């Protein structure tokens, strides 16, 4: 649970990790977007593409 | 507990905000006195609290 009367949140960074609506009174974990990144893997350019 | 100042350790939460334009140097507390009816032979009277 959070704070009787918390809004926000945050994390290891500066980015938030809560948010409140008492009217929902919900209480949430936050984490960073999935990411991703592409890697090549080639025999060589004369061998074959 | 023994002594009314405490040893253990305990945080804070915000509660309220009034906006005014008025400085604040010194305050006093008000006090309620209740009203007694005392007997003729108890000869008290003039503050209770
Ligand atoms: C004036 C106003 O908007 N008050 C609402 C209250 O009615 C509600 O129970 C609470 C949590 O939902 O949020 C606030
Ligand atoms: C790749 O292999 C062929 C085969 O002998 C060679 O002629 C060529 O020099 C090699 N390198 C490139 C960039 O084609």
């Amino acid at each position: 649970k959070f704070l009787p009367f918390q809004q926000f949140g945050r994390d290891i960074a500066d980015t938030t990790d809560a948010v409140r609506d008492p009217q929902t009174l919900e209480i949430l974990d936050i984490t960073p977007c999935s990411f991703g990144g592409v890697s090549v893997i080639t025999p060589g350019t004369n061998t074959s593409n | 507990l023994v002594r009314d100042l405490p040893q253990g350790f305990s945080a804070l939460e915000p509660l309220v905000d009034l906006p005014i334009g008025i400085n604040i140097t010194r305050f006093q507390t008000l006090l309620a006195l209740h009203r007694s009816y005392l007997t003729p032979g108890d000869s008290s009277s003039g503050w209770t609290a």
